[PDB]
């Protein structure tokens, strides 16, 4: 888990959690 | 374990309009809750998920509700396909919890009830137990009180009544009184009588019955 | 089409065992997962168990723990439900619910439903009796629900009121059931209650005169 | 639901302290932060200060840091502001600002605002007088002046007449105080009519006045 | 420390047609933008976020684009009942940064303003200090030059000019001019006079009293 | 590195299932994206990390597999989404592409 | 914004070190890398090189290890290639490559590619 093209950080304004009833491809 | 409460369990609006149903929670749910509609009984049908996105084929049933803990259903005009039970929904995880249910009435004005007695059948008397049963039909409200007297002597706890469900042609409802006894006790008594009192009669009605005639 | 069904159930002697089989057809069971509803005869819904697709996630409700269990077959696609040791207050409703949201939209299947009834009795028979002179019919002393009364084979049902069956303490239920008549209807071609009970055949027609 | 209010604005004299307070109702605070936003009277949005929850990440502005200070009171979800060394430049309205985003949506709060205002000046009630409309249709007016501090409301009629209305927005004067007038177009033959008042309201000191214009 | 700029300072369009706003910023923000709007004497609302997205409830006529260093925001089929000013912002870190603001108006033909001169009552003669107005109405654009006349004598310095926001029935402006000064130089004179010039009008006109009458 | 892809042509009509093999060579991580080409113009990304959408494309789309297997596939074919198709690995500092898929024509 | 734009080239001789140049036009060069991608006609594409900003890891293509020679040019962002030695089977057309991958999605730009012909 570790590459030179990902940047490794965070936005605390935002948590990444998706809802497992729904694909995380929801527009 | 995320405990949801909801609006009073009746509500009545006359063909009327802004009928509102409030649904709250606890914890934090963030924006995850649906709405159901069960019909007396076949099956629960979805109305509203998201909190605010109308269905497919479901007709105008204008919805606007909030986030964190605060949900409201709107009715907007009540037609006649909207006799039924609500239940919120929540879905945050592996699982789901409803909530408790909410009816809807429907008000025309208020009615008298027409009274009726039936003796018991000789055949249930060669059975041992003997029933008597006073029919009300026709009134409005559900409100109602009837009152057996055995030779001017009044009972309880041994009488149960029925009601059925608000009917859909005239808004009335409809009661049915049963009172069993063994036919010793029957065989020594000659007087019955049913007296109910409601708030569209003026004076309360009794109908009796007199063993042998 | 999308279609759910459920077997077993009905009638069973306090404690013992039982086991409930939810068959899906129209589609494969390969993402997500299915849930087990009851509703209780006249209450509101609840919640008991949930299973994902392959193997894990098992979660069950407050009161339902230690007890019951829920289990699927390899190869088809059928969902295993066994309880055990019922008590009181655990006969109602069954529903096979499948729910995902996706795409254009939501996506929720139900079940028709089986009926479970515990009871420390057995089956029997119904009782009919007329009313004098509307007219009324009464049925008694039957187990288990349901059962189907009309009058005149659906010829004439019209006014018709039938109330809700009535649990006796004895451990046997009874209802009636009452047709408006007209003022002078005398000479009527026929009047049939007719009653039907499923468990047990005893199809039984009566005759009511004044 | 979720609201929040905030209060302790009003005036102060130059170079004094002052505290604000934002509170909320309807959340329990111990998930974000929770920001200050100011507006000049006639500029715009500028940010302050932010605090996270149980606060530990404490940032201020750029021409604001130094005589500032924000804290959060640990028993309620109450956050303050405590203002030293005030100067004639800070005069604006300040909000209450909290947003988060989530996989569902934003979620976005924001507070109402009190007015905060420094100078070196007491506080009077306006002045008021007519303008006399003496061809076409006429034009009438009502000027007040020498009103200490914003805002005043004017309405004529108690708001019966609220058609042909204009309210000019109030202009600051040298020596301090403020002055504007409110105009309404009339008629050309329209003598003898009911009444024309003028129903003005200031809040800081209950001085409600009410006068007559006459050709 | 990061500033963001937005380019065009005020707008005008006709109803039915497409506006652009572009917003620039230094240094690397990621696809982190969200775009607010003010309407007067209220409270900001978000109508994009992400900079693409959208949030529930907004009409689909808006939409942005951009990424890396360069965003713009763009509105087809401007209804006139979005004229507010805008606001970019950047959501990085713990703190947020503004814009500057555009500002949005609306066209229309030119318009012939109407002006109207008052003289000093008594009751402001009366404390010391008279004051003289002139007003002007209905006319479009903003651009209006009002000048003070007192005895065929030019004055500056001591007139100020107020105006209203843009109506929005007849989108026409409203002026105000007023002059104060001392007593003795009211009575000192006797002639007053404002003077009005604009892209309407052919000549510029004049307006003037006497003391007196 | 050398991979490759089994179905070099494609014979289904207008709507159809379609499915598209992208062995690897070695257990490489969830790092893999998938590129479309139409003629006479430059590629195109559609899906990274094996299992993502990115954005502003049709939903018609979707990738999945792991570990060293990795498949495409579409619910339709629709004729404005006939191209060719690539299979690109992004760990570490270089790339590596590699076979066509034409879709072939009656 | 960054829009690549590929510049300089043209028809050559068995034998030369024609120069390619890859001028950016927005933003700046010194996050991460740049890379280059050919395609012959009647041919997939195929990786040529790879540069990061400064001196760090230069690994080649298969087919040309340790034959090439790529540099930066500090400040005016731009990548030189040059080759050495041409064959005849390098005819192609050229392109050039900036990807990288952040916590809110891909980023693609891809440039304009240009012909080479023996």
């Amino acid at each position: 888990n570790a590459n030179p093209n990902v940047d490794p950080n965070a936005n605390p304004n935002v948590d990444p959690n998706a809802n497992p009833n729904v694909d995380p491809n929801a527009n | 374990d995320i405990q949801m409460t909801q609006s009073p369990s009746t509500l009545s609006a006359s063909v009327g309009d802004r009928v509102t149903i409030t649904c709250r929670a606890s914890q934090f749910i963030s924006r995850w809750l649906a709405w159901y509609q069960q019909k007396p009984g076949k099956a629960p049908k979805l109305l509203i998920y998201k909190a605010s996105s109308l269905e497919s084929g479901v007709p105008s049933r204008f919805s606007g509700s909030g986030s964190e803990t605060h949900f409201t259903l709107t009715i907007s005009s009540l037609q006649p396909d909207d006799v039924a039970t609500y239940y919120c929904q929540e879905y945050t995880s592996y699982g789901r919890t409803f909530g408790q249910g909410t009816k809807v009435e429907i008000k025309r004005t208020v009615a008298a009830p027409s009274v009726f007695i039936f003796p018991p059948s000789d055949e249930q008397l060669k059975s041992g137990t003997a029933s008597v049963v006073c029919l009300l039909n026709n009134f409005y409200p559900r409100e109602a009180k009837v009152q057996w007297k055995v030779d001017n002597a009044l009972q309880s706890g041994n009488s149960q009544e029925s009601v059925t469900e608000q009917d859909s042609k005239d808004s009335t409802y409809s009661l049915s009184s049963t009172l069993t006894l063994s036919k010793a006790d029957y065989e020594k008594h000659k007087v019955y009588a049913c007296e109910v009192t409601h708030q569209g009669l003026s004076s309360p009605v009794t109908k009796s019955f007199n063993r042998g005639e | 089409q999308v279609k759910l069904v459920e077997s077993g159930g009905g009638v069973v002697q306090p404690g013992r065992s039982l086991r409930l089989s939810c068959e899906a057809s129209g589609f494969i069971f390969s993402t997500y997962g299915m849930h087990w509803v009851r509703q209780a005869p006249g209450k509101g819904l609840e919640w008991v168990a949930v299973i994902w697709f392959d193997g894990s996630n098992i979660y069950y409700a407050d009161s339902v723990k230690g007890r019951f269990t829920i289990s699927r077959d390899n190869s088809k696609n059928t969902v295993f439900m066994q309880m055990d040791s019922l008590r009181a207050e655990d006969t109602a409703v069954y529903y096979c619910h499948r729910n995902f949201y996706d795409g254009s939209g939501p996506f929720d299947y139900w079940g028709q439903g089986t009926l479970v009834t515990v009871s420390s009795a057995s089956t029997k028979g119904p009782s009919v009796f007329p009313l004098a002179p509307a007219l009324g019919c009464l049925v008694k002393d039957y187990f288990p629900e349901p059962v189907t009364v009309s009058w005149n084979s659906g010829a004439l049902t019209s006014g018709v009121h039938t109330f809700p069956a009535v649990l006796q303490s004895s451990g046997l239920y009874s209802l009636s059931s009452v047709v408006t008549v007209p003022s002078s209807s005398l000479g009527t071609q026929t009047y049939i209650c007719n009653v039907n009970h499923k468990p047990s055949n005893t199809k039984v027609d009566k005759k009511v005169e004044p």
